[PDB]
C-alpha cells in the first residue's frame, strides 16, 4: 500500500513512521498543493525549458552557417561553379574550381569538428541522466542535494522533446524552537546516552527527543544506554532515569 | 596613453566576474555554516548544535558509539589540531603541492 | 614620443611578434614609437530593443581620461561622440563605463560587466550599475548548550531539465562540393579519402544518439500498468499519470513541456 | 612492500586505538578569458587585406563566437562550485567549540 | 597566402581551447559534487572524501 510506502521512506531519512501516520491527510494535501503549482509555472508566460532550446538553437545555427558558406568565392573569380564552367576551358578553369574545393572542404571539416566535440557534452549529459533515474526514481538517495534540495523521498520522470524532467519529492523541516540540551545524564554515579536522540530541557524537566521532529519522551532504561562513570563527560546533567518494571 | 588592449597583435584577457574577495566570503560562510549547525543548513534552515555533540554524531554515522568521543574528547580535540599545523607547515616549506 | 634607449647603432625596434614597433628619423635621429589605431574592444550593454534604446559602452582596460584619445573621437560622427564623454562616466577594473548611472545599493546580478560589476534596465527609466550582492547576511547563536529542533515540516516538489539526444544529420560531401558537376568531382578524387572520413563520423554521432535514449529510459523490460482504482491514500496523481481520452500515452504535464520547445 | 594477512577460520583483529588525520585535496575550477580581434590578428590595420578577407565568409565571426562560449562557461563554473548557499553566515566572537 | 596561413594558425588554437574546456568543466562539476556531499554532508562512499 501507498502509505506504508511512504512510511518506510520517512524512516530512510530519520523520521520515525508514526509521524506519517497521524498526519497522513497534512502531508497528502501539502503534496497535492505543490503538485498544482510546478502546471502553473508551465502553463505561464516563464520558459523554463531553456536548457532544451539552446541545444536546438546551437544545431540549427551551426546548419545555416554551412548553406551560407556556398556564397564565398575564396579568391576565385565566382562562387557559381557554373559560371566558370561556361567562361572558361578546363586548363585554366581548373585553377579556379581547386580554389572553391578547397574552401568548402574546410567549411564541412569545421563543421564535422565542432559537432563531435557537441557529440562528446550531451552524452556526459546523458550519463548523468541515467544515473539519477536508477538512484532517485529506482532507490531512495542520501547523497546530498543529487536528488532535490532537502531530505529526498521520492522522484518522478516525466518525457520531454530531447530531454527528460525529474519531479523530486523532498522533506524540508520547518518552524524551529530552542532548548537547552546535555551530553549525558549521570544518575547513580553512571552516565547514561540517548539511543537515539538528544536529551533536551524545556526550563524544569528534562526529555529525549528524535533529531528532526519534536516528539519529547520520559528518559527510561529503554532509550537510553550506560556507559562508564559521570567524572569523565565534559558537561553531564543530574537527573533520573525511571525504571520501567 | 598605454593602451594595452591594443599592444598584443589583437590577444587580450577579460577579468572574472567574481573577484578574489567574492570568492573568499563565499567559503567562509560554508565553513561558519558547518562549525555551528553541522549539515542542517545544508537541506534547510542553520539549526545550532554544539560541536562537540555534532562530532558525536559523526562518530555514530561511521559505526562507533558515541560514549568513544565523550571519553576521548581531549585526546581527540589535540590529535585534530596536531594534523592542522602539519598542513601548514608542509605549505609553507619550498615543497610545491600545487 | 619614445622613451627607449638604443645604442648608436640601430635603426628601428622589434616585439616578440617581430613586427616593428619603434623606429628612428632618417633626419632628426629622433626616437619614436608605432602604435595601432583602431580600438576594436568595445563591449555594448544594452536591455532589449523591445524595452529601450538606451545603451551603455564599456572600452576595455581604458582609463577614463584616454577614452576621446584612445577611439580617436574628433574623427567620429556627433552621435558617437556623446558615448566618449559626459556625467555619466564611471571607472571599474574591467575598464571605462560610459551612459550608466552608479548607485549605492547592492543587487542580484542581471547583465554581467565584469570584477564584481553588474547592470540592470531599473528605475522614467534609466541604465543603472552596481556592486553585486551574494546574499542576505546570517548569524547563528551558538552556544555549548543550546539547540534548535524543528517543530513542523513542509513537502516540497522542484524539476530538474537535462538533455538526453540532439538531432542527427548526414551530410553528401559530393552534392555540397561539387553539385553535380562531373568535372568537379573528378578533381575531388585527388583528395583522397576526406570525404569517406567525413560520412563516418556524422555516422558514429547518430548511432550514439539513440544510444543515449536507451539508457535513459529502456531500463525495465515491463510494461506495468496502473490499476483502475485510484486508492492511494489520499495522494492525487493524475496529472502525471497518462490522459486515455488523447490519441498519445501523455499526461497533461508532459503536454505543457512539448508544446514549449519550438522545433 | 609485500605482506600476508593471518587468515584462519576463527580468528579475528579488533582495534584498540584510533588516530585523526588530515589530508589535502586541490582541483582545478577555471581557466583564463581570452579574446582574439581576428581582424587585427590576421590583417592588422591595413584596408587591401581587409577586403580580401570578406571572401572567406564568416570565419571570424565564427571564431569569435566560439571563444564567447569559452569565456562565460568559466564564470557558471565558478558560481556551481562556491555559492551553492545563499545566505552569509557569520562566526560567533567567542569561539569555544569544545 | 599570408592570410590562408594565419586562419590555421586560429583556428588550431580556438579547437584546442575547446577541447581543453571540456575537462576543466568535468573537473568543476566533480567539484560541486564534493561541496555538496563531503561539506554539506557525511559520506559513505568509499575514497569520495
Ligand atoms: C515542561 O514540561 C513539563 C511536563 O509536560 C511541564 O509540567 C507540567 O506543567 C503543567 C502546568 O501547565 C502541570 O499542570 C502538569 O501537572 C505538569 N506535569 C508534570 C508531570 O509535572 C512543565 O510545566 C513544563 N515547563 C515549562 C516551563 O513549560
Ligand atoms: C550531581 O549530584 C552529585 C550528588 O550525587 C553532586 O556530587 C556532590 O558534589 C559536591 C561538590 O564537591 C560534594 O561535596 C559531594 O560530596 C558530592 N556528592 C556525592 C554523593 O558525591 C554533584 O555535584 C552534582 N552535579 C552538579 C553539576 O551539581
Ligand atoms: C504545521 O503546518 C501546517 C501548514 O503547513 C499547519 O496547518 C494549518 O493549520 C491552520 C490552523 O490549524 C489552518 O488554518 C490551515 O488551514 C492549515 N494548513 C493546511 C495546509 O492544512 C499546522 O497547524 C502546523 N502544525 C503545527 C503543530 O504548528
Ligand atoms: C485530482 O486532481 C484533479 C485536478 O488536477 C481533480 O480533477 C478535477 O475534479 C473536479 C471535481 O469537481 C472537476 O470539476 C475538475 O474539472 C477536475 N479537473 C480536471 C483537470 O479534470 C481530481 O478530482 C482529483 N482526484 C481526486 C480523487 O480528488
Ligand atoms: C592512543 O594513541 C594516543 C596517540 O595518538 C596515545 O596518547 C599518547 O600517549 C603517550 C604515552 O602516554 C604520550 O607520550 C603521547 O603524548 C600521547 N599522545 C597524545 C596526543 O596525547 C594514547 O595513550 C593511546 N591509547 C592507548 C590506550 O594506548
Ligand atoms: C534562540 O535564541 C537566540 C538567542 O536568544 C535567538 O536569537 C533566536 O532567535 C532563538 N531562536 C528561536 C527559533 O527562537
Ligand atoms: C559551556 O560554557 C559555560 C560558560 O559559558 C561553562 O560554564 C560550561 O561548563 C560549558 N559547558 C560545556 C559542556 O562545555
Ligand atoms: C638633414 O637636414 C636637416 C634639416 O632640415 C638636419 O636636421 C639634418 O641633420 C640633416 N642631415 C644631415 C646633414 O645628414
Ligand atoms: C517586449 O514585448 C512584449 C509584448 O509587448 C512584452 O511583454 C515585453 O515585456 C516587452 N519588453 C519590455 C520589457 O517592455
Ligand atoms: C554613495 O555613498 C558615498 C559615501 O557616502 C557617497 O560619497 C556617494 O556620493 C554616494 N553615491 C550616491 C549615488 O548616492
Ligand atoms: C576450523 O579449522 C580447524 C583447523 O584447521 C578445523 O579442524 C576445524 O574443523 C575448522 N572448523 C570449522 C569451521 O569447521
Amino acid at each position: 500500500p501507498f502509505a506504508m510506502q511512504m512510511a518506510y521512506r520517512f524512516n530512510g531519512i530519520g523520521v520515525t513512521q508514526n509521524v506519517l501516520y497521524e498526519n497522513q491527510k497534512l502531508i497528502a494535501n501539502q503534496f497535492n498543493s505543490a503538485i498544482g503549482k510546478i502546471q502553473d509555472s508551465l502553463s505561464s508566460t516563464a520558459s523554463a525549458l531553456g536548457k532544451l532550446q539552446d541545444v536546438v538553437n546551437q544545431n540549427a545555427q551551426a546548419l545555416n552557417t554551412l548553406v551560407k558558406q556556398l556564397s564565398s568565392n575564396f579568391g576565385a573569380i565566382s562562387s557559381v561553379l557554373n559560371d566558370i564552367l561556361s567562361r572558361l576551358d578546363p586548363p585554366e578553369a581548373e585553377v579556379q574550381i581547386d580554389r572553391l574545393i578547397t574552401g568548402r572542404l574546410q567549411s564541412l571539416q569545421t563543421y564535422v569538428t565542432q559537432q563531435l566535440i557537441r557529440a562528446a557534452e550531451i552524452r556526459a549529459s546523458a550519463n548523468l541522466a541515467a544515473t539519477k533515474m536508477s538512484e532517485c526514481v529506482l532507490g531512495q538517495s542520501k547523497r546530498v542535494d543529487f536528488c532535490g534540495k532537502g531530505y529526498h523521498l521520492m522522484s518522478f520522470p516525466q518525457s520531454a522533446p530531447h530531454g527528460v524532467v525529474f519531479l523530486h519529492v523532498t522533506y524540508v523541516p520547518a518552524q524551529e524552537k530552542n532548548f537547552t540540551t546535555a551530553p549525558a545524564i549521570c544518575h547513580d554515579g553512571k552516565a547514561h546516552f540517548p539511543r537515539e536522540g538528544v536529551f533536551v530541557s524545556n526550563g524544569t524537566h528534562w526529555f529525549v527527543t528524535q533529531r528532526n521532529f519534536y516528539e519529547p519522551q520520559i528518559i527510561t532504561t529503554d532509550n537510553t544506554f550506560v556507559s562508564g562513570n559521570c567524572d569523565v563527560v565534559i558537561g553531564i546533567v543530574n537527573n533520573t532515569v525511571y525504571d520501567p518494571l | 596613453d598605454l593602451i594595452c588592449a591594443q599592444k598584443f597583435n589583437g590577444l587580450t584577457v577579460l577579468p572574472p566576474l567574481l573577484t578574489d574577495e567574492m570568492i573568499a566570503q563565499y567559503t567562509s560562510a560554508l565553513l561558519a555554516g558547518t562549525i555551528t549547525s553541522g549539515w542542517t543548513f545544508g537541506a534547510g534552515a542553520a539549526l545550532q548544535i554544539p560541536f562537540a555533540m555534532q562530532m558525536a554524531y559523526r562518530f555514530n554515522g561511521i559505526g562507533v558509539t558515541q560514549n568513544v568521543l565523550y571519553e576521548n574528547q581531549k585526546l581527540i580535540a589535540n590529535q585534530f589540531n596536531s594534523a592542522i599545523g602539519k598542513i601548514q607547515d608542509s605549505l609553507s616549506s619550498t615543497a610545491s603541492a600545487l | 614620443e619614445s622613451n627607449k634607449k638604443f645604442l648608436p647603432f640601430q635603426q628601428f625596434g622589434r616585439d616578440i611578434a617581430d613586427t616593428t614597433d619603434a623606429v628612428r628619423d632618417p633626419q632628426t635621429l629622433e626616437i619614436l614609437d608605432i602604435t595601432p589605431c583602431s580600438f576594436g574592444g568595445v563591449s555594448v550593454i544594452t536591455p532589449g530593443t523591445n524595452t529601450s534604446n538606451q545603451v551603455a559602452v564599456l572600452y576595455q582596460d581604458v582609463n577614463c581620461t584616454e577614452v576621446p584619445v584612445a577611439i580617436h573621437a574628433d574623427q567620429l560622427t556627433p552621435t558617437w561622440r556623446v558615448y566618449s564623454t559626459g556625467s555619466n562616466v564611471f571607472q571599474t577594473r574591467a575598464g571605462c563605463l560610459i551612459g550608466a548611472e552608479h548607485v549605492n545599493n547592492s543587487y542580484e546580478c542581471d547583465i554581467p560587466i565584469g570584477a564584481g560589476i553588474c547592470a540592470s534596465y531599473q528605475t522614467s527609466q534609466s541604465i543603472i550599475a552596481y556592486t553585486m550582492s551574494l546574499g542576505a547576511e546570517n548569524s547563528v547563536a551558538y552556544s555549548n548548550n543550546s539547540i534548535a529542533i524543528p517543530t513542523n515540516f513542509t513537502i516540497s516538489v522542484t524539476t530538474e531539465i537535462l538533455p538526453v539526444s540532439m538531432t542527427k544529420t548526414s551530410v553528401d560531401c559530393t552534392m555540397y562540393i561539387c553539385g553535380d558537376s562531373t568535372e568537379c568531382s573528378n578533381l575531388l578524387l585527388q583528395y583522397g579519402s576526406f570525404c569517406t572520413q567525413l560520412n563516418r563520423a556524422l555516422t558514429g554521432i547518430a548511432v550514439e544518439q539513440d544510444k543515449n535514449t536507451q539508457e535513459v529510459f529502456a531500463q525495465v523490460k515491463q510494461i506495468y500498468k496502473t490499476p483502475p482504482i485510484k486508492d492511494f491514500g489520499g495522494f492525487n496523481f493524475s496529472q502525471i499519470l497518462p490522459d486515455p481520452s488523447k490519441p498519445s500515452k501523455r499526461s497533461f504535464i508532459e503536454d505543457l513541456l512539448f508544446n514549449k520547445v519550438t522545433l
